[PDB]
């Protein structure tokens, strides 16, 4: 199963592409 | 002047004629008529000197159009009226009608070739240079 | 009026047709207010990069 | 699962539809903005150009060809059905596509597997 | 002051310019190059005003073609009585007009077309059958006491008389005697002879063939005379007429009784009964005859309002300069001046009024039948309906588009200074934007609860939603009206009528699911001519869908009207015309801003507002009123016949429209996809033309979304590859090819939009109530 | 999915194709004695079925006709074909015909009958004319007399 | 070139390029660019039957 | 603002002036034809893109242009 842990594990690898994704969204503005 | 006898409509001056610019027309009468508003609705025009406030330069140029057409009146002029209160001359330019050449004015949008001869849009690509220079 | 600051020709429509240009003419990178071909390259190379992003997505 | 099956096909193909339209849509705009007719004199690019009326009205006639035909089809089909007549329809049978499978080893009774199969 | 002045013989009657046509105007006379030629001969043809300024001159063609329609419309008529003498089955109807199909169209037997002649019309003097007919041509004749086929060819050829003298007039108050400006000017001359002798003399005309023909022709079937041996001159035999009315036609002489003003003897042959006859489903014929004497007198005495040539009577003119108030100006002044000048202001009321008037015979002839046995011809009520609620929106819409033309054409500031026109034309814009606030507010809170019922129903929420099984949205002011006229007949307001429609019997029930037999009229063949119509939330929620559909229709051509001369984005509109595209890509872009462009977009949506009236009706008159009685249990069986509503799960039993049209999937099921079970199963049937029409309108209306969504520079320039290999193998014609212009293609495309439209509707609605 | 292996057979032995014949032709006999005059009387119903005897059907027993130039099947398309382009090559070259002869734009509005007749007659026989005008580069105008847009 | 004579157009942007006119007027001045008149059989896309060339946009073909 | 440029082909015949329902346009003398005069456009800033000048323009192809640029207050047509 997808354990709460791995919910977790989730949107903290999720919360690093979001911030990747905002460096390259205002490099490319 | 005076402004023509007109009871008012819903098809005059809104706030761009209070913050903007709006339009002053200007023609003299010899004889007490009646002319159709370019706001819609019908006028009576003063034996006199007549001032109408209007909200762009064609329906100033309209009603101008149609004072030649019905009624020869000629001599029409037409203002731009800054919020300010300034007002400057825009028609006629130079007192000789557009249509009439007038030794004087300068050529303005003179292109000096035939309209096939310009340029491919390649030629001027990435510059904001047009084709019709 | 800022938006849109690809096109000063859009910046200065004081309409809603400002709007719904800018929208629509943003991804056309070619015409837009002070491109060369070298920097119009370069954005594509990252811009295909976020492409690639929102598929792996 | 033929719901999958459905979706997938239907998927794909109005995919592929509109990367066709898009596809002719950026040849469109490459003639505007990027094609120089120098750079390209007498090529077999700027020969398509020179006889563009002569593909236009070819192409034309054949959607007109086939547009005429088929509907007329059609409606002759819908007509002798009405009319209850449906032994008048005009049916047509591939033989032409039905030739393409026996020549990938289907077994169809009247059609030649021409190189042998 | 009233004269006749007629020039002689202005115009020569030659066949000169039949070899030049297009002579009319200047820009046709020089000849086509082009084939946009081809189409302005064609649009320019009837415009009279385009051919010369001379107003004398445009109301003689005016009055001449007047001449020349009638001819065609008296052609027609003649037509009908000719295929009902010979190639119907009228002699077999006449005996059965219960048990048979009307037919008066048979079939050829080429390529297999003669399936489309059925049997249930098959019977003695037309054995090989025909088209089922929907007209009620036969209802009508056998109201008018048409009994034998011989005297409908009489009628057939009385109609060409009519025909060819119409014809005739036509040139020669053209070619011979042709009116001046002045005559046509008369308008107290023309008010009075029109509403004095056309309308009322024609009205008391009718009623001497009402008393003498049409009564004593249904006294002779209601003893049970067959037809072939009824005497249609019973009615100019006074012993005769004796034995059929007693009292108007007796002892107590039948004329002395007239002026002696003894006209209480004429109560036999003149009634004030009011509701439907019980055996027929229709009306009293001597109803109708004391209705046509009464209009009459009163059409009769109302021509003698306007002043002519013997001092007395009323002057228009000064009528309307008197009625003005401080909140109007100058009030109606000018109006004078306008309605007898301007041709097309008086085409714009006309067509208002006639168009008004059609939509009032749809209601009024469901609900009041005039013809025995119409009642349950189902298939003939559905078309009567549907056939004069098209013909009253087309009209409509043509007075938006001539009323539009007179601001254009016709219009002069001089004569409209402060006047009633004048001062509409002051406050256009408020006038638009309170009409575009209340188009909103209807859209939004009619089919917003359409909307509301289809979402609601989907999320498994029937309790939330607007409906008679859930929140109730009562017509409560239309269910007002109906107790009103229910009681009225008897009661206190109309103490000596004797009955009214049964339609408004509703007082005393809920729904039209719990209705008895005896609350219903039904005839012999046990089926309901008419009913109590039930009004619920459904009712009260289409009702507000009808407001909307006619309010964006007046918004559009109102806004045609208010603003054909000028706009704030055009000032001088009125220099471009009535008819033209665009005044070009800038300020935005100005497609479609003429006053012709909004007739264009008022047909959609008069397209619209009738095809949602025609669809109501149709489904309510099915789920609530029509239907069987069976003579056990009372039992009305409508023919959808009572949906179950779940809710709890304790279901609840409407009728079939009161529980499934408050949602558009009920709608697209019930109604579009159950119903069309008839047309698209009628192949190999005499029903399977209507499924080769279905398909075909179809075909139509989707064709014309070519020329709705396009634009011509596209086929200006496709022209281009083909008339270059029409050039390469010299096959080029001289008449250049051109695309359609701006305003054709659109003309083309409304025009091939309505007519896939409604003849789908027609071929859905036939099949429908032929087969069931 | 079922592979049909026999898709055409003769219809005669297409036993859903008696069921049709049969069928038709009872129909046919209904209308003959106490009937109504029908497009296929039972003549008519017996010579349709005798030409679709030699034909080929389906399973469901109507006939389907072979368009890829096999000649026991030539009157399914190839003598259509034939009749098809001496009609439409006739009136295409009657119209051609008379294009070259018109006086102006108002023939093409007011059409000349004797000269139409006469395009129309010529045109009967077209190959005749059109074939020697059609290897001669008389059937073509020049590239330099026939106008092109801009490329 | 002279009035009267067919001449072929030779203007790419002309709606009668490669097409055959009749000159029907030479401006016998100087400092005029387009001083050839021709008038055509086909009228434009707006109903004109007559343009003015250059020499050097025309080809006699009589 | 519009672009509203005069070719070298003009005619000199002002029927764009007189087309025009802005007064963008005017006749200055010229040489270059036999009317001695040619159109131009000193106001375009007044120009709403309307391309009545072009429908009044009898030389094949066209003798002014209007190429519809950025939209002002004025060119948009707004009295408002
Ligand atoms: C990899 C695929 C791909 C890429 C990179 C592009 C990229 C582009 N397209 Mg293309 N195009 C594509 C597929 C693609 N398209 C497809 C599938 C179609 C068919 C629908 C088109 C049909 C098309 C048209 C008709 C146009 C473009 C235009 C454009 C440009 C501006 C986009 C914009 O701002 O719209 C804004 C996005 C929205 C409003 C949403 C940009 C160069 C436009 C352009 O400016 O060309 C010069 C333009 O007019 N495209
Ligand atoms: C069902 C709707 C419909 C139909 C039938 C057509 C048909 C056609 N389109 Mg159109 N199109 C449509 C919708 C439709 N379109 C829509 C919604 C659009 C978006 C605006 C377009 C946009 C479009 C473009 C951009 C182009 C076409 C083209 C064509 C032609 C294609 C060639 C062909 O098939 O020839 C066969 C002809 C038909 C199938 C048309 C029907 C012919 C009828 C049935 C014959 C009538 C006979 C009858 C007896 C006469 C009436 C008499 C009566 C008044 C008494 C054909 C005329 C192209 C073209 O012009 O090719 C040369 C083309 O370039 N269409
Ligand atoms: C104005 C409306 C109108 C319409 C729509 C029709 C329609 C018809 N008529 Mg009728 N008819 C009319 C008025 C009309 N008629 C008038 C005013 C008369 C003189 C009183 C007739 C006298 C008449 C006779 C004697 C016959 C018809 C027949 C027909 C049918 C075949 C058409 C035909 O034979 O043309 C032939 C084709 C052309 C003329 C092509 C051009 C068709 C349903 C025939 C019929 O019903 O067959 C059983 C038939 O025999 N008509
Ligand atoms: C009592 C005498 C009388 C009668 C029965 C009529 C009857 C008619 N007139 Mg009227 N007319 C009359 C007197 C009369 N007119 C007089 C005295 C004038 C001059 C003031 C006119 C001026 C007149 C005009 C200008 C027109 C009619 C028209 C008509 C027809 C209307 C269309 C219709 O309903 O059918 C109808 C036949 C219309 C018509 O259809 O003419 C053919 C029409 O255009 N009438
Ligand atoms: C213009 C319409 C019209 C015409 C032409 C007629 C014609 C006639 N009426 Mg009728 N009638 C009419 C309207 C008309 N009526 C109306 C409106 C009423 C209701 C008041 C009547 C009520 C009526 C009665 C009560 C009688 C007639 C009678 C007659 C006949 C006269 C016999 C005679 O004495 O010589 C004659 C056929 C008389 C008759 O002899 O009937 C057979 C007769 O007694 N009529
Ligand atoms: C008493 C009724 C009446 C009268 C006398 C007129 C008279 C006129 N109208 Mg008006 N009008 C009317 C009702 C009327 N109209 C109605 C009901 C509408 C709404 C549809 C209009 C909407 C209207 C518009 C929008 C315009 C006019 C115009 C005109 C003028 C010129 C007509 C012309 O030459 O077109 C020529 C007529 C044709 C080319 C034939 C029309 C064919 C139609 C469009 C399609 C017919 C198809 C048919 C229904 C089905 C056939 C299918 C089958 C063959 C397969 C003339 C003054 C024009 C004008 O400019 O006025 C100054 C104009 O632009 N009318
Ligand atoms: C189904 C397609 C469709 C829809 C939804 C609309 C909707 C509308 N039309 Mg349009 N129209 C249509 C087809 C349609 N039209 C077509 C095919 C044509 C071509 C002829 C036109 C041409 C046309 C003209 C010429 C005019 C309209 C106008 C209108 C508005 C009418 C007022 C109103 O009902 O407000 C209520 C709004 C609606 C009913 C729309 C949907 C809202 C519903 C209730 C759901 C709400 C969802 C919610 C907000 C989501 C959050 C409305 C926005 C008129 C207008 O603008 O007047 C104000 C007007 O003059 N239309
Ligand atoms: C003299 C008659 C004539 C001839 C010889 C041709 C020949 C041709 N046409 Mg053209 N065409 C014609 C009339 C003619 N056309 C007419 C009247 C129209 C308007 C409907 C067209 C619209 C048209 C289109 C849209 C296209 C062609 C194309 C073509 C070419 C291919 C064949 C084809 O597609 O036909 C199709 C024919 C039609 C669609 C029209 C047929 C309508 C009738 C039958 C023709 C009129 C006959 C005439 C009245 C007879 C008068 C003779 C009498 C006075 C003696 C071929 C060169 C195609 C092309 O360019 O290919 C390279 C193409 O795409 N034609
Ligand atoms: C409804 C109101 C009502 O019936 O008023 C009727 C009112 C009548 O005013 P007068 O007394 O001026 O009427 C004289 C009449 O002969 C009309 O000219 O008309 C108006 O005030 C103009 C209409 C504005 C109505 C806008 C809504
Ligand atoms: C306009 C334009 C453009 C576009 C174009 C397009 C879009 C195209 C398309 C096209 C296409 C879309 C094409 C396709 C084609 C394909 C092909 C060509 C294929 C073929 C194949 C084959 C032939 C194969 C064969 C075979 C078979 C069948 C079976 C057996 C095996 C084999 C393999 C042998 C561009 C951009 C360039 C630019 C310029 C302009
Ligand atoms: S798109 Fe057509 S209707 Fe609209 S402005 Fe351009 S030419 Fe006029
Ligand atoms: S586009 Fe309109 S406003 Fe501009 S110059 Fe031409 S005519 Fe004048
Ligand atoms: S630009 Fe055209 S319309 Fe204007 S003066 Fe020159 S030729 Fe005449």
């Amino acid at each position: 199963v997808v354990s709460g842990a791995q919910v977790a594990i989730a949107f903290v690898v999720a919360l690093i592409a979001g911030i990747a994704a905002l460096l390259l969204s205002t490099a490319l503005g | 002047g005076s402004t023509p006898l007109f009871g008012g409509s819903t098809g005059g001056l809104l706030r761009k004629a209070q913050i903007e610019e709006k339009y002053l027309i200007v023609w003299n009468s010899k004889e007490e008529q009646v002319f159709e508003m370019p706001t819609g609705g019908a006028a009576t025009m003063v034996a006199g000197t007549n001032v109408l406030y209007l909200a762009r330069k064609e329906q100033c140029h309209a009603l101008h159009r149609q004072l030649v057409s019905t009624f020869k009146i000629r001599d029409s002029k037409i203002y731009r009226v800054y919020p300010n209160g300034e007002q400057v001359l825009i028609f006629p330019m130079d007192g000789v009608p557009s249509e009439k050449s007038n030794p004087g004015r300068e050529v303005v949008g003179y292109v000096p070739r035939k309209i096939g001869d310009n340029p491919n849009p390649v030629d001027v690509k990435f510059t904001g240079k047009e084709t019709f220079d | 009026t800022r938006f849109p600051k690809f096109s000063q020709d859009l910046a200065q429509d004081p309409t809603t047709r400002r709007i719904w240009y800018g929208i629509a003419t943003a991804h056309d990178f070619e015409s837009h207010d002070g491109m060369t071909e070298e920097s119009l390259y370069q954005k594509l190379f990252a811009t295909h990069f976020g492409h690639l992003a929102i598929i792996f997505l | 699962d033929h719901t999958t099956m459905a979706a997938l096909y239907t998927h794909h193909q109005y995919i592929a539809g509109f990367l066709m339209v898009g596809a002719f849509a950026h040849g469109a705009i490459f003639f505007v903005r990027d094609y120089d007719p120098k750079a390209n004199e007498n090529n077999v690019l700027a020969r398509m150009l020179e006889h563009k009326e002569a593909l236009i009205s070819h192409l034309s006639w054949v959607s007109l060809f086939l547009g005429f035909h088929t509907l007329g089809l059609y409606v002759h089909n819908d007509v002798m059905l009405a009319f209850g007549r449906p032994e008048d329809q005009l049916l047509i049978e591939p033989v032409f596509a039905q030739f393409v499978q026996v020549q990938s080893g289907k077994i169809i009774e009247g059609i030649p597997a021409l190189f042998g199969g | 002051p009233v004269r006749v002045l007629v020039d002689n013989d202005p115009v020569p009657t030659s066949t000169e310019k039949w070899g030049k046509p297009g002579w009319f105007e200047r820009n046709l006379a020089r000849g086509p190059k082009t084939t946009t030629w081809i189409w302005d001969l064609h649009a320019l043809a009837h415009d009279f005003e385009t051919h010369t300024s001379d107003k004398e001159e445009i109301s003689r063609k005016i009055f001449s073609a007047h001449f020349g329609h009638l001819a065609v419309v008296c052609v027609w008529l003649s037509g009908m009585f000719w295929h009902g003498a010979y190639f119907s089955n009228f002699t077999a109807w006449m005996e059965n007009p219960l048990g048979l199909k009307p037919s008066a169209q048979t079939v050829w037997p080429v390529f297999g077309q003669e399936i489309l002649n059925d049997p249930s019309t098959v019977a003695k003097g037309f054995e090989q059958g025909g088209i089922v007919i929907t007209s009620g041509l036969f209802h009508l004749w056998r109201a008018v006491g048409f009994t034998t086929t011989g005297q409908l060819a009489a009628m057939s050829i009385a109609m060409l008389i009519i025909a060819a003298l119409f014809l005739f007039a036509g040139w020669f108050h053209y070619h011979k005697r042709a009116p001046k400006l002045e005559w046509f000017q008369n308008v107290e001359s023309m008010l009075n002879h029109h509403l004095a002798g056309l309308f009322g003399l024609g009205s008391l005309f009718w009623t001497g063939h009402l008393i003498h023909v049409a009564l004593p022709v249904k006294a002779q079937l209601d003893a049970g005379i067959a037809p072939a041996q009824v005497n249609p001159f019973a009615g100019l035999d006074y012993g005769l007429m004796g034995q059929y009315f007693p009292k108007g036609f007796g002892p107590n002489g039948g004329l002395g009784a007239f002026f002696t003003l003894n006209w209480g003897q004429f109560t036999d042959f003149l009634t004030f009964k009011g509701g439907l006859e019980p055996a027929t489903g229709a009306l009293y014929l001597t109803d109708i005859a004391h209705h046509h004497l009464a209009i009459a007198t009163l059409f009769i005495i109302a021509g003698h309002m306007y002043r002519t040539n013997w001092g007395i009577g009323h002057s228009i003119k000064e009528m309307l300069e008197a009625h003005k108030g401080p909140l109007t100006g100058e009030g109606h002044r000018g109006l004078y001046e306008v309605l007898t000048t301007s041709w097309h202001a008086q085409l714009a009321i006309n067509l208002a009024m006639a168009g008004s008037i059609t939509i009032i015979v749809a209601h009024h002839m469901y609900a009041m039948n005039p013809y025995p046995y119409m009642g349950t011809d189902y298939a003939t009520q559905i078309s009567l309906f549907t056939h004069h609620m098209w013909i009253g929106g087309f009209l409509i819409v043509g007075a938006g588009a001539h009323a539009a033309i007179f601001m254009v054409r016709d219009y002069d500031p001089v004569t409209n200074q402060n006047n009633l026109l004048d001062r509409v034309l002051r406050h256009r814009d408020a006038i638009i934007s309170h009409l575009n606030w209340v188009t909103l507010f209807l859209g939004f809170h009619s089919f917003g609860l359409y909307v509301h019922n289809d979402t609601m129903q989907a999320l498994g929420r029937p309790r939330d939603m607007f409906a008679d099984f859930a929140i109730p949205l009562q017509p409560v002011f239309a269910q007002w009206i109906q107790n009103i006229h229910a009681a009225a007949p008897g009661g206190a307001t109309a103490p000596w009528v004797g009955g009214t429609s049964p339609t408004w019997y509703t007082g005393a029930l809920s729904s039209a699911a719990t209705l008895q037999a005896n609350q219903v009229l039904a005839l012999a063949n046990d089926k309901i001519s008419i009913s109590p119509i039930h009004l619920g939330t459904a009712d009260f929620m289409v009702h507000h869908i009808f407001a909307l559909c006619i309010h964006v229709t007046v918004l559009i051509l109102l806004k045609g009207v208010l603003f054909a001369r000028s706009s704030r984005l055009i000032p001088d509109k009125a220099n471009l015309g009535f008819r033209f595209p665009c005044d070009g890509p800038g300020r935005g872009g100005t497609c479609q801003s003429s006053a012709w462009d909004h007739v264009f977009l008022g047909l959609f949506w008069m397209y619209n507002t009738i095809s949602v009236v025609i669809f109501h009706f149709s489904w309510k008159m099915q789920s609530d009123v029509w239907g069987t009685v069976d003579r056990s249990t009372g039992a009305v069986n409508h023919i959808i016949g009572n949906t179950d509503v779940l809710l709890g799960g304790q279901t609840v039993a409407l009728s079939q429209y009161a529980a499934s049209s408050i949602n558009i999937n009920g709608w697209l099921r019930d109604f579009l996809w159950a119903q069309s079970s008839a047309v698209i199963n009628s192949y190999g049937g005499p029903l399977s033309a209507y499924g080769l029409m279905f398909l075909g309108a179809h075909f139509i209306w989707a064709f014309s979304l070519m020329f709705l969504f396009s634009g011509r520079g596209y086929w200006q320039e496709l022209i281009e590859s083909i008339v270059w290999a029409h050039n390469k193998l010299k096959v080029a014609p001289a008449i250049q090819p051109r695309a359609l212009s701006i305003t054709q293609g659109r003309a083309v495309g409304v025009a091939h939009y309505l007519l896939g439209g409604i003849a789908t509707t027609w071929a859905f609605f036939l099949a429908r109530f032929l087969a069931l | 999915q079922t592979q049909v292996k026999d898709p055409l057979k003769l219809c005669k032995d297409v036993p859903a194709y008696q069921e049709l014949k049969t069928q038709r032709l009872e129909a046919a006999q209904k209308a003959q004695a106490d009937g109504k005059p029908v497009t296929f009387n039972e003549a008519g119903t017996k010579q349709k079925f005798e030409r679709y005897d030699t034909a080929y059907c389906g399973q469901d027993g109507y006939p389907h006709l072979i368009t890829s130039g096999q000649l026991d099947r030539a009157g399914d398309f190839l003598i259509p074909s034939v009749l098809f382009l001496w009609i439409a090559g006739a009136l295409g070259w009657a119209g051609r015909l008379y294009l070259a002869e018109s006086k102006g734009p108002e023939d093409e509005i007011i059409i000349d009958l004797p000269k139409a007749i006469k395009c129309l007659l010529l045109g009967l026989i077209w190959p005749v004319q059109a074939i020697p005008e059609l290897i001669s580069g008389k059937i073509r105008v020049p590239e330099d007399r026939v106008t092109i847009s801009p490329r | 070139i002279e009035r009267g004579a067919k001449v072929r157009i030779l203007r790419k942007e002309s709606y009668w390029y490669r097409e055959v006119g009749t000159v029907a007027s030479v401006d016998k001045s100087e400092k005029t660019i387009y001083p050839v008149t021709v008038r055509f059989e086909k009228v434009n896309y707006s109903g004109i039957n007559t343009n003015n060339f250059g020499v050097s946009e025309l080809e006699e073909v009589e | 603002s519009h672009s509203v440029k005069i070719y070298d082909t003009c005619i000199g015949c002002t029927q764009c002036v007189r087309a025009c329902p802005l007064d963008v346009l005017e006749m200055v003398p010229w040489d270059g034809n036999k009317a001695g005069t040619i159109a131009s456009s000193p106001r375009t800033e007044d120009c709403v893109g309307c391309k009545r000048c072009e429908t009044a323009c009898p030389t094949d192809f066209l003798s002014i242009r209007v190429y519809l640029g950025a939209e002002t207050t004025r060119s948009m047509g707004l009295a408002y």
